[PDB]
């Protein structure tokens, strides 16, 4: 903000907000994936219990 | 709607611009980031002068 006019600096940070929260969005995708594999092989140890 | 008018130089024509540093715009008159509109300028040198 100290080195870009304020009228459009919107503009630069909005490339920037969106990139952040967008990788946020593909690590919780993976901990989707994974949650799905564990809990299939939690019951297989629940049933071989 | 709003109408303002007054008499400004040539060299400070762009400072009315919404974000704009300057002389003229820091002490006596400037407009908003969100502002809404548009200015209408044009020669006096007829007149005026």
């Amino acid at each position: 903000f100290s080195r870009l006019d304020k009228v459009e600096a919107e503009v630069q940070i909005d490339r920037l907000i969106t990139g952040r929260l967008q990788s946020l969005q593909t690590y919780v995708t993976q901990q989707l994936i994974r949650a799905a594999e564990i809990r299939a092989s939690a019951n297989l140890a629940a049933t071989k219990m | 709607v709003y109408a303002d008018s007054f008499v400004i130089r040539g060299d400070e024509v762009r400072q009315i611009a919404p974000g704009q540093t300057g002389n003229i715009a820091d002490y006596n008159y400037k407009l908003p980031d969100d502002f809404t509109g548009c200015v209408i300028a044009w020669n006096s040198n007829k007149l005026d002068s």
